[PDB]
């Protein structure tokens, strides 16, 4: 979609860091939908940017940190 | 260009792209090449195309790592690249000392530094050398 | 403190037992022996270094010395970072004519 994410992860010592590129290259900070926080292994997740527009044309960064023990 | 939840590349027909994820969840696609036009370009110094599209990731997990990493000129720096500590680990990566030179102005994690007027030096100009080294308590030296 | 080239010949033997570059170069200074800092670099990596000591008070080792440097450099490619001149062009070594010899 013009919202275009892409992503991959980068572990960056210790941690697990999820890049994460949602370019929303929308038509506007098109509404966004959910997502759900959990315990994970020796890691839980941890990290969400908070808001949920998908900003038209624009593209973002958005970053999960991980809680890698 | 960037697919859309699973997809697989079946094959190519034509420009008007076509796209597969087995069966299902599917494109007709226009274009976008990347590379081709690249390594060509860039083989022949050319970046218009890049620039021109203003195509601008490196990173995506990375994604400078195709060459990019393995640098092929900091022209491509150029194209994009970001903060201080970004440009730094360019101004290494590419070795990009121009980028360096502010890099290290707004460096100051010393080690950082602290082998880099040398490897300035080595690279070139001591008159500058001389002064990164003075901050640097390498008094003696 | 009161000086002496017979303590610094045994010394000399000595720095070369120590096993860290810098003092070792004082002496063959303090010596008065170009030649002995020189060589003394040709172990420790010294390379750039060695370059200006060979410039500033001309073995002329400059010219030999920058060779190996630059090759080093140019093991590590780059026509900048190869870097070339001796006589002329980007030196000019013994037609710039200053002071060293």
């Amino acid at each position: 979609d013009p919202v275009y994410a892409e992503a991959y992860v980068h572990v960056n010592q210790y941690d697990i860091v999820l890049d994460v590129l949602v370019v929303n290259q929308t038509s506007d900070t098109l509404q966004n939908c959910t997502l759900e926080l959990a315990t994970l292994g020796d890691l839980k997740l941890v990290e969400k940017p908070s808001p949920l527009t998908l900003a038209p044309h624009d593209f973002a960064n958005i970053k999960a940190n991980v809680k890698v023990a | 260009r960037t697919l859309d939840l699973p997809i697989y590349v079946t094959r190519v027909k034509g420009n008007n792209v076509y796209c597969l994820d087995r069966e299902c969840r599917p494109r007709v696609l226009t274009i976008d090449p990347t590379e081709f036009k690249f390594k060509l370009a860039l083989i022949n110094r050319k970046y218009d195309e890049v620039l021109h599209m203003v195509r601008n990731a490196k990173l995506v997990g990375q994604s400078i790592i195709a060459y990019l990493q393995k640098k092929g000129y900091p022209e491509v720096a150029l194209h994009f690249v970001k903060d201080e500590k970004t440009r730094f680990s360019l101004a290494l990566e590419c070795g990009n000392i121009e980028i360096a030179l502010e890099a290290a102005k707004a460096l100051d994690d010393k080690n950082c530094w602290e082998k880099l007027g040398e490897v300035a030096l080595l690279q070139g100009n001591h008159q500058i050398v001389e002064m990164c080294y003075q901050r640097t308590k390498n008094f003696d030296k | 403190a009161s000086g002496n080239a017979s303590m610094v010949n045994k010394l000399a033997e000595g720095a070369e037992r120590d096993g860290k570059n810098n003092v070792a170069f004082m002496s063959y200074f303090l010596q008065g022996k170009l030649d002995a800092c020189l060589e003394l670099l040709i172990r420790t990596g010294r390379l750039p270094e060695a370059a200006f000591l060979a410039r500033t008070y001309l073995p002329s080792q400059v010219s030999r010395v920058v060779k190996l440097w630059r090759e080093n450099l140019s093991k590590v490619n780059q026509k900048a970072a190869e870097s070339l001149a001796d006589p002329t062009e980007y030196e000019n070594l013994f037609p710039g004519l200053k002071e060293a010899f």
